C-alpha cells in the first residue's frame, strides 16, 4: 500500500509494531 | 630499573628519534601475533555468510528493483547481482588466506578492499564491531603476522620462526585499549550512571546468583551499570601490568562470555576474547607447546628459538622500513584517539547525539522508541494532498533519526513518484521519538519541505527540533503514573512545541479515551463539531471515538500531556471468550446437564467437518487454544533438541550461500542458461538441509 488515506495517516494511538526499543548495535536479520 | 621492569622500556629510549626508532623495531617473538592472526581470520570466515550479508544478497540487491539507498557518498553505487557475488567471493578468499598465512599480504588486500567497499555502500549497516573489523584488517596488512605458524613458512625459509618488530604488538595493544577506555568514558553519561539505559537487562536468568543477595532494582543499578562502567575504565590497565593480568583475564573473560548471550552482536564477543592474550608474553603459545608429548609435537608448530629477521633492529643504523613503521604506529594511534571526538567539524551529522553511529565506541548507551510516522506530499501541478506508507521503498528504519538520511530519502521519493502520476511533489515528515523513556516529541520540523531543504556536511541542520532536556526530571513521575494503571489501560506521554498542533484520529475500538494536561496550556478542538475548549493544569477531558480532534499548544513554552485509553472492543471480546471457556469447563466438569448449543458442538469436536461454518468467536477461541498448546509444547523441549535445531539452521545458511554463489559465478564465466534451467537451480539452492 504505497498510498494511504486520511484516517490511517493520523491514527496516532495505533498498536506500534516496533514497540520494543532498539540499540543500533545488535544485528538484525 | 624499576621503571624498565614495569613499562618494558626506559626514558633514555625516547631521548632522540634514532633511539625511538630503535626501540620500536626491537626483535620480538612472533608466536602470539600468529595465534591472533589465525583466530581473526577464522572468525571472519564465519561472519561473512551470517552478518556480512552473503545469504541474502539476492534479496537485497535484486535487479530491476525500486529501492532508496543510503551510501556515504551519493556517487557510490552497487554492481549487478552477478558482480556483487564476485565481490563477496574475493572477500571470502582473502579471509581464508589470512587465517592460513598463505600469500599473507595479497590475502590481506583481497579482504580489505571488498570489505570497505561494502561498508561504505550502506550507512544503515554501520556498528561498532563492524567498524573494528575494518580497522583490524588494515593494521595487519603492514604487520609480519605470517612469521610463526603459516603456510608461507614452508614456502619460504626466511619467514619460518623469525622475529617481528615490537611495534606490531604495540599497535594492536593500543587499539584494544582504546576500545575499552573510550567506551568507559562514553558510559559517563547521566542516563547510564542513573541506570536508565538497559534498565530491564537484569531480568535475564544469567543474573540469578546476584539476586540471591540483592534486589531487582539494586542488581540492575550496581552490577549492570556501575559494573560495566568499572570494567571499561580499568580493563586496559589491568591487562597491561603483569601483577594484575591474571585477575584481569578472568574478569574480561566473564564479561565477554555474558555479553555473547545477553545480546546478538555476531562475533564481537569472540573477537574480543581472542584479543585478550595479546597482552601476555609474546611467547606464551610456544611455552604451551613445550608441555606437550613428544609424539604430539610432530603435529604442532616449531618450538625452537626464532631466527633473526631483517625487519628488526639489532644492537646498526635503522633503514627506511624501520622509520616508516615507527611513523605509522605514532600517527595511526593519534588518529584513533581524535576521531571519536571529531563531531565539531562535521556538524551536518548531529541530530540529538553526535555524528553517525559506528565509530565512537558508545555501546548500548541510548535507546529509542518510535510512536508514529507520517509522510505527506502535495502535487506540484494539481495541488492535491496525499499520504504515503512509511518506509515504502526502504530496507531499513535508521532514516528516522538522521537528517542526512532523511534528505536522501526525500530526494529518492521525488524521483520515483513521477512514475505514479505525481509531479514535482513536496514531502513533509512528522516523526515522534522518545529517548531513554523521555516524553515523546518531534525530531524534525513538520512544516518544512525536505525536498528543497538545505543540507551540508559541515553546517548544523536548521530543521532539527532540539531535545527538551529540561523535562528529564519528569521521568520519575511518568513511571509512577504507569505503575498505578489498570491491567487494561494504556497511556502515552507527549510534549509539543509552541505554535504547533497535533491532529489525531481515534479508532472506534478505542472507547473511553481521554486527555489530561500536565504542564503548560493547550486548546482541544473537535473538528466535527467545530468546538474549542481550553485546558488547565490537572484538567482532564473525554474525547470522542472514531472522529478527529486537534491539540494546539498556545503556551510560550512547550506543553506536556498524556493520553489514557482503553480498547473496549478487545475487552468485550475477551469477556465473551472467557464466558465461553467457563461454559465449556462447566460442561466438562459435569454441570450444565441441558443440551449443548449447536455453536458449542465445534468446541468439543475441534474440527469443522460436515457442518455449518463456525462463528468468528469460535474460530478465535480455537486459534487461541491452539496457540497456547503450541507455546506449552515449545517450552517442554529438551536442550538436546534445541541444540540440534540450532545447528541445522546454521547449516542451511552456509549451504545456501555456497550454492547461490556457484550459480552467479557460472553465469559470469560460462553464460546465463535457459530460464527453466535457472528456475530449477534456484529451487535446489533453496532446499532445506538433511
Ligand atoms: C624527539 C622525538 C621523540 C619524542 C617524541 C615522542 C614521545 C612519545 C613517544 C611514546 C611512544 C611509546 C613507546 C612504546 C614502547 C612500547 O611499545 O613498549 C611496550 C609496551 O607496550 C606498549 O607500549 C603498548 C601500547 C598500548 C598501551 C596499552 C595499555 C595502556 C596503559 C598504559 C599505562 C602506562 C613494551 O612492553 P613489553 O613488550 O615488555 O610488554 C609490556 C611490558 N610489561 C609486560 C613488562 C608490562
Ligand atoms: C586461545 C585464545 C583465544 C580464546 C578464545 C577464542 C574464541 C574462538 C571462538 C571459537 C568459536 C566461534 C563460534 C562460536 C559460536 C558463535 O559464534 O555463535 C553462534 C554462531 O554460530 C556459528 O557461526 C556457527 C556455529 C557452529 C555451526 C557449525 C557449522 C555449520 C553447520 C555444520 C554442521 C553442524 C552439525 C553437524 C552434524 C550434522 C551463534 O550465532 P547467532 O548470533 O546466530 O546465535 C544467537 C545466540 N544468542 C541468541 C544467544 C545471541
Ligand atoms: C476509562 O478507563 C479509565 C482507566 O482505566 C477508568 O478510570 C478508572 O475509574 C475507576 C472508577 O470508575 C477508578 O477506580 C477508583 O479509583 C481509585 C483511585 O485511587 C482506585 O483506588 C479504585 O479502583 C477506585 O474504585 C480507577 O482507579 C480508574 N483507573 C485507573 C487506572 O486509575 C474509567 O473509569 C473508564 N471510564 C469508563 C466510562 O469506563
Ligand atoms: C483493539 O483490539 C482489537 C482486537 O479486539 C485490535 O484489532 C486487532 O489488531 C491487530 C493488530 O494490532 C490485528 O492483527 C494484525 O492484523 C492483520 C490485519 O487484520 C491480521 O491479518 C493479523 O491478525 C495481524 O497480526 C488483528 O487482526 C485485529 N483484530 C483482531 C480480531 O485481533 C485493535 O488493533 C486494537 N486497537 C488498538 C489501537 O489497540
Ligand atoms: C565477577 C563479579 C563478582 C561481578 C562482575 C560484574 C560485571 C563485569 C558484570 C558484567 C555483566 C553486564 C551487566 C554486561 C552488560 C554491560 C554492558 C551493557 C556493557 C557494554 C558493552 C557491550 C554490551 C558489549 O557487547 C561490548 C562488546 C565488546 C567490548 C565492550 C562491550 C561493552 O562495553
Ligand atoms: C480553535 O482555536 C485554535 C487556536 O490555535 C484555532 O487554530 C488557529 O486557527 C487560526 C485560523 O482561524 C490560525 O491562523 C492559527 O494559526 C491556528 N492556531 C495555531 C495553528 O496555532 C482554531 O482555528 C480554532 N477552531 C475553531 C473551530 O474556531
Ligand atoms: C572504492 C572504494 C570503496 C574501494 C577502496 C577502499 C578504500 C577507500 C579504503 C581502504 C582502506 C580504508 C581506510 C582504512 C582505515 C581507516 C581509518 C578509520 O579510522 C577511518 C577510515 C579509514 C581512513 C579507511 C577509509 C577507506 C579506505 C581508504
Amino acid at each position: 500500500t504505497v498510498f494511504l488515506d486520511h484516517e490511517n495517516a493520523n491514527k496516532i494511538l495505533n498498536r506500534p509494531k516496533r514497540y520494543n526499543s532498539g540499540k543500533l548495535e545488535e544485528f538484525v536479520q | 630499573s624499576r621503571i624498565g621492569k614495569l613499562l618494558g622500556f626506559e626514558w633514555t629510549d625516547l631521548s632522540s628519534w634514532r633511539r625511538l626508532v630503535t626501540l620500536l623495531n626491537r626483535p620480538t617473538d612472533p608466536a602470539s601475533l600468529a595465534v591472533f592472526r589465525f583466530l581473526f581470520g577464522f572468525l571472519m570466515v564465519l561472519d561473512i555468510p551470517q552478518e556480512r550479508g552473503l545469504s541474502s544478497l539476492d534479496r537485497k540487491y535484486l535487479d530491476g528493483l525500486d529501492v532508496c539507498r543510503f551510501p556515504l557518498l551519493d556517487a557510490l553505487r552497487p554492481l549487478p547481482l552477478d558482480w556483487m557475488y564476485l565481490v563477496y567471493t574475493i572477500m571470502f578468499l582473502g579471509a581464508l588466506g589470512m587465517m592460513l598465512g598463505l600469500c599473507y599480504r595479497i590475502s590481506c588486500v583481497l579482504f580489505l578492499l571488498p570489505y570497505w567497499y561494502v561498508f561504505l555502500l550502506d550507512k544503515t549497516s554501520w556498528n561498532n564491531h563492524s567498524y573494528l573489523y575494518g580497522l583490524l584488517a588494515f593494521q595487519l596488512t603492514f604487520m609480519d603476522a605470517n612469521h610463526y605458524w603459516s603456510v608461507d613458512g614452508l614456502l619460504n625459509a626466511h619467514r619460518r620462526n623469525a622475529h617481528v618488530p615490537l611495534w606490531n604488538y604495540a599497535v594492536l595493544r593500543g587499539q584494544i585499549f582504546i576500545v575499552y577506555f573510550i567506551a568507559g568514558v562514553a558510559a559517563l553519561d547521566a542516563d547510564w550512571v542513573e541506570g536508565y539505559s538497559m534498565e530491564y537487562l537484569s531480568r535475564h536468568w544469567l543474573f540469578s546468583p546476584f539476586k540471591l543477595l540483592l534486589s531487582e532494582e539494586l542488581t540492575s543499578l550496581l552490577v549492570v551499570h556501575w559494573g560495566g562502567l568499572l570494567l571499561d575504565l580499568s580493563a586496559g590497565f589491568l591487562l597491561f601490568f603483569d601483577v594484575s593480568r591474571s585477575i584481569g583475564l578472568f574478569f574480561v573473560s566473564y564479561f565477554h562470555c555474558m555479553n555473547s548471550q545477553l545480546f546478538s552482536i555476531g562475533m564481537f564477543s569472540y573477537v574480543m576474547l581472542a584479543s585478550s592474550p595479546l597482552f601476555c608474553s609474546p611467547e606464551w603459545p610456544r611455552k604451551l607447546v613445550s608441555y606437550c608429548p613428544r609424539r604430539l609435537q610432530q603435529l604442532l608448530p616449531l618450538k625452537a628459538a626464532p631466527q633473526p629477521s631483517v625487519s628488526c633492529v639489532y644492537k646498526q643504523k635503522p633503514g627506511l622500513r624501520h622509520q616508516l613503521g615507527a611513523a605509522f604506529t605514532l600517527l595511526y594511534l593519534l588518529e584513533q584517539l581524535f576521531l571519536p571526538y571529531s563531531h565539531f567539524l562535521t556538524q551536518g551529522y548531529n541530530n540529538w547525539t553526535n555524528g553517525l553511529y559506528g565509530y565512537s565506541w558508545d555501546m548500548m548507551v541510548h535507546s529509542r522508541s518510535h510512536q508514529h510516522v507520517k509522510i505527506t506530499y502535495r502535487d506540484g501541478r494539481t495541488g492535491e494532498l496525499g499520504y504515503l506508507n512509511p518506509g515504502v521503498f526502504t530496507q531499513s528504519r535508521r532514516w528516522k533519526d538522521h537528517a542526512d538520511m532523511l534528505k536522501q530519502y526525500a530526494t529518492c521519493l521525488s524521483r520515483l513518484l513521477p512514475k505514479y502520476n505525481v509531479t514535482e511533489p513536496q514531502i513533509y515528515f512528522d516523526i515522534w521519538v522518545s529517548i531513554n523513556d523521555r516524553f515523546q516529541q518531534r525530531i524534525f520540523d513538520p512544516r518544512v519541505d525536505i525536498v528543497q531543504a538545505a543540507w551540508s556536511p559541515f553546517q548544523r541542520t536548521s530543521w532539527v527540533q532540539p531535545l527538551l532536556m529540561d523535562l528529564s526530571p519528569w521521568r520519575a513521575k511518568l513511571q509512577e503514573i504507569k505503575s498505578s494503571l489498570d491491567n487494561h489501560t494504556e497511556v502515552v506521554f507527549i510534549a509539543d512545541f509552541p505554535g504547533l498542533h497535533l491532529e489525531n484520529f481515534v479508532s472506534e475500538d478505542l472507547g473511553n479515551t481521554s486527555i489530561q494536561l500536565l504542564q503548560g496550556e493547550v486548546t482541544v478542538e473537535l473538528v466535527a463539531e467545530q468546538k474549542n475548549q481550553t485546558l488547565r493544569e490537572g484538567e482532564k477531558m473525554q474525547l470522542p471515538a472514531g472522529e478527529y480532534h486537534k491539540v494546539y499548544t498556545t503556551s510560550p513554552s512547550p506543553s506536556c500531556y498524556m493520553y489514557v485509553y482503553v480498547n473496549t472492543t478487545e475487552l468485550a471480546l475477551e469477556q465473551d471468550l472467557a464466558y465461553l471457556q467457563e461454559l465449556k469447563e462447566k460442561v466438562e466438569n459435569g454441570s450444565e446437564t441441558g443440551p449443548l448449543p449447536p455453536e458449542l458442538q465445534p468446541l468439543l469436536e475441534g474440527e469443522v467437518k460436515g457442518g455449518p461454518e463456525p462463528t468468528p468467536l469460535v474460530q478465535t477461541f480455537l486459534r487461541r487454544q491452539q496457540r497456547l498448546q503450541e507455546i506449552e509444547r515449545r517450552r517442554n523441549t529438551p536442550f538436546h533438541e534445541r541444540f540440534f535445531r540450532f545447528l541445522l539452521r546454521k547449516l542451511y545458511v552456509f549451504r545456501r550461500s555456497f550454492l547461490m554463489t556457484c550459480i552467479s559465478l557460472r553465469n559470469l564465466i560460462l553464460g546465463r542458461p535457459s530460464l527453466e534451467q535457472l528456475a530449477q537451480e534456484v529451487t535446489y539452492a533453496n532446499l532445506r538441509p538433511f
